[PDB]
């Protein structure tokens, strides 16, 4: 399976932005892709994580209200709309797919770190004036 | 003579996830362990403690049986003094055991195309296990600075991970069933000996 | 850091001879157990044969007088001989790198993999 990270650019504070991630190979009938982060100094974090239905969205507190995640109805192509950015969230951005977990007859879609199963080659985003 | 019936554990139909291991206690027989060596099925058998030829030699109180299906990668993580998540927080043998462990590729009977999620590991846990413990509890696990009650959100996470098996996935990927052998030797008559 | 390359193999007629041969490099191929291991489509991971560190070599009922197994010595390539190939044999070959060094007869531990290639054996 191939992840393709695109869109990284620099803007100005309160600009926009829109990521793309290619997802290609992947036959397994529920999967999640989540949205990490990684900025200099720090480790990587969790920012979004989004079902293959993409039904359930889940947001990190600091992104909350400023990030929406969506998927295209006629690819499969997951998209991370960030408006209203602000000069700490430069970092560099991963996308990264795992399987869903069935239990009980209830499935659950998350994005824990360590569990991830494959991640892209990320790009650079810098907000600076 | 009566037989140890090793058949009843190896070809058993439905082999248990990890977190819940089943151990079954094998005692009062005699079992040849030369139909184990002798075979092409397992790709892995390791022993510890003790030295393969001696098996037919030596005589123990009680044989535990357990097993449980992992990932190919993850195999390396049964045996004493490993770390990783599944020897940390899933089944975590003792310094000093004594026994062997037996693996081989069941790719013919736990994969399906589009996945295979009935298998699950554990994932968190608070503290690293204590060897030979099944702790099956499935309560949220809190992992960020929010509360949680029950509710999974981003800080809030279910504690089991499915291991998604599919026939595509490479070797290093595919399932592996395990079963590790455990030699105790109590003060009680020894009635497990070699068949000689 | 280890990689294993298989080449070889193909449409080969029935009694024909195949010599496969795997190449590793990024570790000291001298002391640890390779093998060559049979996946026939339709069932799990079948262990042919392999050799130990100190020429101990392992064949299986199947393949036993069939096959034969060489390790090179100053090079890091095993090479696996099969004769008179009968259409059972169909199926994927891998090289694997034993995860502990100066093994003996029964202790076999396959950790490392190859991207095994296909036999055809077709008439």
């Amino acid at each position: 399976v191939q992840l393709q990270e695109s869109g990284g650019g620099l803007v100005q504070p309160g600009g926009s932005l829109r990521l793309s991630c290619a997802v290609s190979g992947f036959t397994l009938d529920y999967y999640a892709i989540g949205w990490f982060r990684q900025a200099p100094g720090k480790e990587r974090e969790g920012v979004s994580c989004i079902s293959s239905s993409g039904g359930n969205t889940k947001y990190a507190d600091s992104v909350k209200g400023r990030f929406t995640a969506s998927r295209d109805n006629a690819k499969n192509t997951f998209y991370l709309q960030m408006n209203s950015l602000k000069p700490e969230d430069t970092a560099v951005y991963y996308c990264a797919a795992i399987a869903a977990t069935y239990y009980s007859g209830s499935y659950y879609f998350q994005c824990p770190h360590d569990g991830m199963d494959y991640w892209g080659k990320g790009t650079q985003v810098t907000v600076s004036s | 003579t009566n037989l140890c019936p090793f058949g009843e554990v190896f070809n058993a139909t439905r082999f248990a996830s990890v977190y819940a291991w089943n151990r079954k206690r094998i005692s009062n027989c005699v079992a040849d362990y030369s139909v184990l060596y002798n075979s092409a099925s397992f790709s892995t058998f390791k022993c510890y403690g003790v030295s393969p030829t001696k098996l037919n030699d030596l005589c123990f109180t009680n044989v535990y049986a357990d097993s449980f299906v992992i990932r190919g990668d993850e195999v390396r993580q049964i045996a004493p003094g490993q770390t990783g998540k599944i020897a940390d927080y899933n089944y975590k043998l003792p310094d000093d055991f004594t026994g062997c462990v037996i693996a081989w590729n069941s790719n013919n009977l736990d994969s399906k195309v589009g996945g295979n999620y009935n298998y699950l590991y554990r994932l968190f846990r608070k503290s690293n296990l204590k060897p030979f413990e099944r702790d099956i509890s499935t309560e949220i696990y809190q992992a960020g600075s929010t509360p949680c009650n029950g509710v999974e959100g981003f800080n809030c996470y279910f504690p089991l991970q499915s291991y998604g098996f599919q026939p595509t996935n490479g070797v290093g990927y595919q399932p592996y069933r395990v079963v590790v052998l455990s030699f105790e030797l109590l003060h009680a008559p020894a009635t497990v000996c070699g068949p000689k | 850091q280890v990689q294993l390359q298989e080449s070889g193999g193909g449409l080969v007629q029935p009694g024909g001879s195949l010599r496969l041969s795997c190449a590793a490099s990024g570790f000291t191929f001298r002391r640890y157990l390779m093998g060559w291991a049979r996946q026939v489509p339709g069932k799990g991971l079948e262990w042919v044969s392999g050799i130990y560190s100190d020429g101990s070599t392992y064949y299986a009922d199947s393949v036993k007088g069939r096959f034969t197994i060489s390790r090179d010595n100053a090079k890091n390539t095993v090479y696996l001989q099969m004769n008179s190939l009968k259409p059972e044999d169909t199926a994927v070959y891998y090289c694997a790198k034993d995860r502990m060094d100066g093994s003996t007869w029964p202790e076999r531990d396959f950790g490392s993999w190859g991207q095994g290639t296909q036999v055809t054996v077709s008439s």
